[PDB]
RNA sequence: AAAUUGAAGAGUUUGAUCAUGGCUCAGAUUGAACGCUGGCGGCAGGCCUAACACAUGCAAGUCGAACGGUAACAGGAAGAAGCUUGCUUCUUUGCUGACGAGUGGCGGACGGGUGAGUAAUGUCUGGGAAACUGCCUGAUGGAGGGGGAUAACUACUGGAAACGGUAGCUAAUACCGCAUAACGUCGCAAGACCAAAGAGGGGGACCUUCGGGCCUCUUGCCAUCGGAUGUGCCCAGAUGGGAUUAGCUAGUAGGUGGGGUAACGGCUCACCUAGGCGACGAUCCCUAGCUGGUCUGAGAGGAUGACCAGCCACACUGGAACUGAGACACGGUCCAGACUCCUACGGGAGGCAGCAGUGGGGAAUAUUGCACAAUGGGCGCAAGCCUGAUGCAGCCAUGCCGCGUGUAUGAAGAAGGCCUUCGGGUUGUAAAGUACUUUCAGCGGGGAGGAAGGGAGUAAAGUUAAUACCUUUGCUCAUUGACGUUACCCGCAGAAGAAGCACCGGCUAACUCCGUGCCAGCAGCCGCGGUAAUACGGAGGGUGCAAGCGUUAAUCGGAAUUACUGGGCGUAAAGCGCACGCAGGCGGUUUGUUAAGUCAGAUGUGAAAUCCCCGGGCUCAACCUGGGAACUGCAUCUGAUACUGGCAAGCUUGAGUCUCGUAGAGGGGGGUAGAAUGGAAUACCGGUGGCGAAGGCGGCCCCCUGGACGAAGACUGACGCUCAGGUGCGAAAGCGUGGGGAGCAAACGGUAGUCCACGCCGUAAACGAUGUCGACUUGGAGGUUGUGCCCUUGAGGCGUGGCUUCCGGAGCUAACGCGUUAAGUCGACCGCCUGGGGAGUACGGCCGCAAGGUUAAAACUCAAAUGAAUU
């Protein structure tokens, strides 16, 4: 999946407390890092029909997470858009 | 069929067409005959059914039927037809009423005279 | 204008009227705004053949509604009887 | 950063070459941030089938922790190296210890 | 309207008597009531449920002398009432003026009574009545016009009813030549051989 | 006492006039299900007081244009 | 998921009655406590118990009549698919009175007979008989 | 005392290597007019044998039906693999309103006024079995009172 | 046409139409006068024209030619145009 | 106190069963037609078809108390008289009553017809402000003084006619000024402006030029504010089918200013902005006048809008506007178009979807009737006139209800007919005979009610000068009927003048005998008829109805055969081939808040009718009629907060996140090793064994990992499920491009083909014939991957997650069968089905180079096809 030293750095950079590896703020960052990493391999040979399932699954998961963000607590939501450059 | 599948589309009602369309929602029209002939019925029936092709006022063209015994219906003799399905012949649903302004009723009959238009004997 | 006239409701040779109030430019059995009572020309001995609401009649005539002749004679007979 | 379990068999007529080859490889490993806590020299030994020549070949184990890049360099160097007969390399598999 | 054919053959088709004729002689003295009318009278098939329903309907009808239309209207009016249907229907059927005068005894048979009333010979509260289907109100005095008292058949039917049974709910006065419909008849006051639930389920089909 | 309505706002492209929306909650007659029906209304506006996504209380008055006879009187939940 | 907890409770009761069990356990809730109360005070079980503090569960002591099912006809009416609401006079009558219907009303949950004698109806929960 | 009536007979036949061996089946239900009714299926060589076998089969298994004064307790609904049966206790003197096969099994039970209807197929055996099933699982107020531990007054 | 009353009505309607046409044309000339006056931009002349055209249109609205509402609307419009200057 | 009382099945596929499923029938009803008959009465109904064209007659007039006047009429006077000395007979006099035509006022916009168009401008329900309203009725004031024309008329005259034209002539409640001035209109106010008509009755005093002035009452006129009625306008909801109809719309949406409407408003114009509606179905296409209601149905619903009542539209077709309070005008106008008719060939007249009637269409629906005696409407003070509205008559058994065609006795059980065992039975008290009755028609008498009014004369009060005149309130007198030979009662005579239809194998109530021999024929289904036919024709008998009977047609019921109440989808019709996700639907548990849904109550409304139950009136009923209640609906107010709906704050078990590792035929690209004949399949591990949403996945290494799994530990806080379109993947087959192609094998050893990349096709038994997600349920016997507790006391016993294979309880299942991986008990969501063939076919449409794929009928044809299971 991903090296532990990267996940720990992500959860220490986006975690509002200690070892909150499941708070959505670190979840979205870990998911973006993973998708940016898998993008390099996906750019090759274009023939990975199977591995795209997890791709679309995590895209949908991040979308629903942002939907919850804008449905329950918008402050942190607007506060984290500029950190990672979302919405393209 | 959930309620959502009914709100998005109501119960599709189905209608049954009438078996006799030539009458055009009427009990009997007036028709002019074109051909007079006889045809044998299907197994297990053996006869020579007196039929005829009749031209109607509204422009249709349907086969008719004559019951009883003997007749005089030649060509150009206008008649009336009230309908009625019979199985032993292919798709004919038109019976000719004996005694309608051109058809002589059957003779030598004393029972069920109303169905064949026979006057009262003395 | 608005008047108080009689409407026909019965059968052949058996007339029976219903005193109503309506616009003059309407038919006999046409629309009407209110009922008042009923008149019975063929009433037998001591029958409830003539009923009217004199309060409603006075109220309507207060508005200036005209009055027919038959209802005039009827209310005169009623006021003279009792 | 993954261990690997590399092993190759060399032609018997060039068995005297391997002391230089192993030295070159361990030098490149210690220069490429690798760790070697195990080394084996099984000498000459028979094969299952006489691959590409008679049934004689030398066995040498490395069991190196070096990164995948420098280890992948090994087989590419073996491409233009027609002394070794064949070679086989496995993954870490909880990297092994003293031969025994 | 009124059936004007062979009268006793109807009772033969029923199987029992219907008090149809005068009654000076026994029923069997003139006919083979046990034997079925017509050529084929040597067969008594199993009358089906619908068969026995239709038979009971025809029985009560020919007993009262009413056609299908008026009887169905009476059934409708009875079911229109509150509670039981059969009892109300029988009470209505017994309320006919002709049947009332027949029960009072001024007529030997139903036909004779209906002829008497239809010839302007009966009066209720002094008013002449000509409709044979006039229902009689409770506690309503009836009478007979003096113009017809001189008919011998009147006294004949009078003495015949005197020889006959005496109804309870019907207050009659022989010497006064009149009577009084005291009150509505009772379910028990009827003849128990008249099944009513068959009639109920027949029309309600 | 004055009868008023209350709904959301869809658009405010045209000046001095907004197209509010109201969602009534009606029971379906034939299937007894409760479904929400949304209606639209052209409301005469002044000074372009509100924007998209707001809630507004409106009342009915005389017609002011070809398809606009409603006016707004007060705002609730002024936020976006 | 368990979108209708009342339906889950009701089918667990339906199964416990058919499984010849005495006590059944389910995650409880205030509404299910009210249903348990209106069910016990009608004579179909022995008693209820809301056991647990953070994750409370309800204890249903299934009554028995000669070992047979005391209550065997219980089904949802106002399911999440559609909510049924009945007026005071338009209330139903299960088994011509031998059945009881649970109603949610402004004066809390109560019995259909108590609702009609109080002069108001509400939303039907389930039919019990 | 034990009233009985044949409902229907069928020309059942089972083939043999020679031809058709025409048998005759029958169905009959018996009842006293109160909550004591039992049915019986018959299959023999002739109508008398079939009806007497169905009778002796019905002379036993007396099903006790919970009945009111002269009507059913409450509307019930049953089904046995072929069709459903629905019946409503009607008012007094409205007639035994049933259809075909159910008329016999409802008149023999001594109830004179029940409003009934039978959805589905009209196989006589199945429909009479469904009627008997729906009649058995009925219940009287005192039974519910004893079950709930309450009184007939508390349940009204 | 088919009834003498219809013929008399037609004749009377023709007479009334000619009379109304004459009077309404006069009123139209009087209103166009003050309209051109107020369009010119002078206060005194337009005011005098309005003051002299008020009684004629008033009497025309009074005699049943036009309703009082039209006369009031004309007066209000012309008064607003006058007060503009 | 009542306002209800309510659910029937049968037959039909098989040699025999069950089930699904189509078909038929039993019932009610009609604006019904036809066939056979036909006594009467009462109440209703009567061109649905050609909004096709109409001969002919009548359907809107009235006012002399608003006017000039006099064409007739009858009544006065004055003279001419024939002498009849008052009388017949002439001329004059609007002199009187009356009134042709004309000016003027009112009335043709009411009443009456039809449903062509008209899926919203219309209709129903509930609300709203920005308006008018002649005739009706209250309140407040005026009601002064003048002028010029003109109709009819006279004369002349044009035109075949209609229709005009020219010159004079006279009226007013016709027309036009002046004064007139508010509580009106316009302006912040100051200020300006605005109208008219008299007529009739009498009469004290005067009064007089002889008309009158004057008094009086009656009535009329103008102005304003009102009330009522009616109409105009706006909004909300509801108000057919086709998505084999996916975008529509520049006066278009909004804003400013000008005009116009009785009144707001793109109603219109100029300018400015570029918006507005649309999957909750816009446009387009096809059909329809709508509602109270009517029929059917246990109920929900289904069909429909025939009379009656409310609303809308139209008057030969398309337009336009005038008059008028009100029309965009049915018996008004103008223009264009057609038709018909007249013409003297230049020009004219008309619109029965009014009451009758004619022609044509049709199967089909009627009299070229009487009267305003009643109730209404118009006019007028009143009398009085019109009213084809209406009140009644004429025809039709078209519908509903009522009565009659005899009653009792009567066995010689008559005669005859029929059947027959040749004994007799049947017809059959039925007949004949005897006694009795006369309802209804027919004959002749009497005979209510619809009739209240108005008129003539008188008494009282009101009003004055009046005891005149007028208005009322009483009294007296002749009267006011088309129906109408009235309803009804009485007497006449005599059983007198007065019954047919269908059926008889089963469904279903009724059977025998002759002819006929698969021919004639019958038949709503099964189907009968090949010499004894209970089914055809005939005879008798019987059955069911009744002045009707039967057939046909149409709508509902059974049809649970649209299944929301109340159907299903493993083998009969049906789970998309499979995932992600928009919209949409649903949603864990706690507290607090709001109160939209919800509930309760109240108020208003839901026209009258119709139905319901109490009563009454027609000699009863039909019919009419007095009460209520329903009208299951909608809107405003108050309260309740269990549930949802909206919000705020929460919680961890749902959902997930991290760590340690696990097994991994999971997929792509880069290399390596052999067997057999340069390519291809990687044989021995290999297994109802493992990996995947899925088809599918198999010699050995490098990358991304993805998923799953076990362990406890750390974390977010409901972040979730399903998902029409949409995107993506996609057995196979078929190709396009560039290749070759060891063996192989449609076609011809052997093409393409399988393979290498880029694309397309989107097809399968894509089956587990079982869509996805969750909660709860007697067991046994295994494989499989897992870790723990204690002694591993050798693979140790227990329990624990899964994945996965068979028997099998409860249960479900038409049967087979399934049965913790249910086809069991339930919830959430989305797909598909309504007999078989035609046919997943045509017609399109869309996608694709094409092949093709998706969606997708009707005409027609049959009465079965279809599953399991045994004999």
């Amino acid at each position: 999946s991903l090296s532990t030293e990267a996940t720990a750095k992500i959860v220490s950079e986006f975690g509002r407390d200690a070892n909150d590896t499941g708070s959505t703020e670190v979840q979205v960052a870990l998911l973006t890092a993973q998708i940016n990493h898998l993008q390099g391999h996906f750019a090759e040979h274009k023939k990975d029909h199977h591995s795209r399932r997890g791709l679309l699954r995590m895209v949908s998961q991040r979308r629903k997470l942002l939907d919850y963000l804008k449905r329950k607590d918008v402050a942190r939501y607007t506060r984290l858009i500029e950190r990672l450059g979302l919405r393209r | 069929a959930t309620v959502n599948q009914l709100v998005r589309k109501p119960r599709a009602r189905k209608v049954a067409k009438s078996n006799v369309p030539a009458l055009e929602a009427c009990p009997q029209k007036r028709g002019v005959c074109t051909r007079v002939y006889t045809t044998t019925p299907k197994k297990p029936n053996s006869a020579l059914r007196k039929v005829c092709r009749v031209r109607l006022t509204n422009g249709f063209e349907v086969t008719s039927y004559i019951g009883g015994e003997g007749h005089n219906l030649q060509e150009h003799s206008v008649i009336l037809i009230r309908g009625g399905r019979v199985k032993d012949l292919p798709g004919v649903r038109y019976h000719t009423v004996r005694g309608a302004l051109d058809c002589s009723g059957v003779k030598d009959r004393k029972q069920a005279r109303s169905k064949y238009g026979v006057k009262r004997p003395k | 204008m608005v008047t108080i006239r009689l409407a026909r409701h019965g059968a052949k040779k058996r007339p029976f009227y219903q005193v109503v109030v309506a616009d003059s430019r309407n038919a006999r059995n046409g629309r009407f705004i209110e009922r008042v009572g009923f008149f019975n020309p063929i009433a037998s001995e001591k029958e409830e053949g003539t009923r009217l609401d004199l309060d409603r009649i006075a109220h309507w005539v207060g508005q200036g509604a005209t009055i027919s002749d038959r209802v005039a004679a009827l209310i005169k007979e009623v006021n003279k009887a009792a | 950063m993954r261990h690997y379990e590399i092993v190759f068999m060399v032609h018997p007529d060039q068995s005297e070459q391997v002391p230089g080859m192993i030295e070159r490889y361990t030098a490149a490993i210690t220069g490429a941030e690798g760790k070697i806590h195990r080394l084996e020299d099984w000498g000459r030994r028979q094969l299952a089938y006489p691959i590409n020549k008679l049934h004689k070949a030398h066995y040498v184990l490395m069991n190196v922790e070096a990164p995948q890049e420098v280890i992948d360099e090994l087989e590419t160097t073996f491409r233009f190296n027609d002394a070794v007969i064949r070679s086989m390399v496995m993954r870490t598999k909880h990297a092994v210890t003293e031969a025994s | 309207a009124r059936y004007l054919g062979p009268k006793l053959k109807l009772s033969r088709r029923e199987g029992t008597d219907l008090f149809l004729k005068s009654g000076v002689r026994a029923i069997d003295t003139k006919c083979k009531i046990e034997q079925a009318p017509g050529q084929h009278g040597a067969r008594k098939p199993r009358l089906s449920d619908y068969g026995v329903q239709l038979r009971e309907k025809q029985k009560v009808r020919r007993i009262y002398g009413v056609l299908e239309r008026q009887f169905r209207n009476y059934y409708k009016e009875a079911a229109r009432l509150k509670g039981n249907t059969g009892e109300n229907l029988l009470a209505l059927l017994e309320g006919r003026l002709d049947n009332v005068v027949y029960r009072m005894g001024f007529g030997a048979t139903r036909a004779e009574a209906r002829q008497l009333v239809s010839h302007k010979a009966i009066m209720v509260n002094g008013r002449v009545v000509n409709i044979a289907s006039y229902q009689v109100s409770p506690n309503d005095v009836v009478s007979i016009r003096e113009k017809a008292k001189k008919q011998s058949r009147v006294k004949a039917a009078l003495e015949l009813a005197e020889q006959r049974e005496k109804p309870t709910w019907l207050e009659v006065d022989a010497g006064k030549m009149e009577g009084t419909f005291k009150r509505k008849p009772e379910r028990s006051d009827l003849s128990a051989d008249i099944n009513e639930h068959l009639i109920v389920e027949l029309y309600s089909k | 006492k004055i009868r008023t309505l209350q709904g959301r706002v869809v658009s405010d492209k045209m000046e001095k006039s907004i197209v509010v929306a109201i969602e009534r909650f009606v029971k379906h007659p034939i299937y007894g299900k409760f479904i929400k029906r949304t209606t639209k209304l052209h409301v005469h506006d002044e000074n372009n007081e509100c924007g998209i996504g707001d809630v507004v209380e409106i009342r009915e008055c005389r017609p002011l244009s070809k398809t606009k006879s409603w006016t707004l009187v007060r705002v609730v939940e002024k936020a976006v | 998921s368990m979108q209708d907890p009342i339906a889950d409770m009701l089918t667990r009761i339906r199964n416990g009655q058919a499984a010849n069990k005495a006590a059944v356990t389910m995650p409880s809730s205030k509404l299910k406590v009210a249903i348990a109360n209106v069910l016990k005070e009608e004579g179909f079980i022995e008693d209820f118990k809301v056991e647990g503090d953070t994750k409370p569960e309800l204890e249903l002591t299934l009554k028995y009549f000669q070992g047979k099912a005391v209550v065997e006809s219980i089904q949802r009416v106002s399911r999440p698919g559609l909510r049924i609401y009945k007026r005071k006079d338009e209330l139903p009558k299960v088994m011509a009175g031998l059945g009881i219907a649970v109603v949610s009303t402004s004066k809390g949950v109560m019995t259909d007979r108590a609702a009609r004698q109080a002069g108001l109806g509400g939303e039907i929960i389930c039919y019990v008989a | 005392e034990l009233q009985e009536k044949l409902i229907a007979v069928n020309r059942v036949s089972k083939t043999v290597k020679g031809g058709r061996i025409f048998s005759f089946t029958a169905l009959t239900v018996v009842g006293d007019g109160n909550g004591r009714v039992g049915f019986g299926y018959g299959k023999a060589r002739e109508v008398p044998a079939a009806i007497q076998k169905a009778m002796e089969k019905a002379r036993r298994n007396m099903i006790n039906v919970a009945l009111n004064n002269g009507t059913l307790q409450h509307p019930v609904k049953g089904v046995h693999t072929g069709s459903r049966v629905f019946m409503q206790p009607a008012s007094e003197g409205t007639g035994i309103i049933a259809g075909g096969a159910m008329r016999a099994v409802l008149e023999v039970a001594g109830v004179h006024n029940v409003l009934a209807k039978a959805y589905g197929s009209t196989n006589p055996i199945n429909v009479v079995r469904a009627t008997i099933d729906g009649l058995e699982n009925m219940n009287s107020p005192e039974m519910v009172a004893a079950k709930r531990g309450k009184s007939v007054e508390e349940i009204l | 046409a088919n009834i003498k009353s219809a013929k008399k009505r037609a004749i009377q309607s023709e007479k009334a139409r000619k009379h109304n046409a004459s009077r309404r044309s006069m009123m139209r000339t009087f209103i166009k006068k003050v309209y051109a006056a107020i369009e010119a931009g002078d206060k005194a002349a337009a005011q005098k024209a309005f003051n002299e055209m008020q009684p004629i249109v008033d009497r025309q609205a009074a005699k049943g030619l036009i309703h009082k509402n039209k006369a009031a609307r004309h007066k209000a419009n012309l008064t607003a145009q006058i007060n503009k200057l």
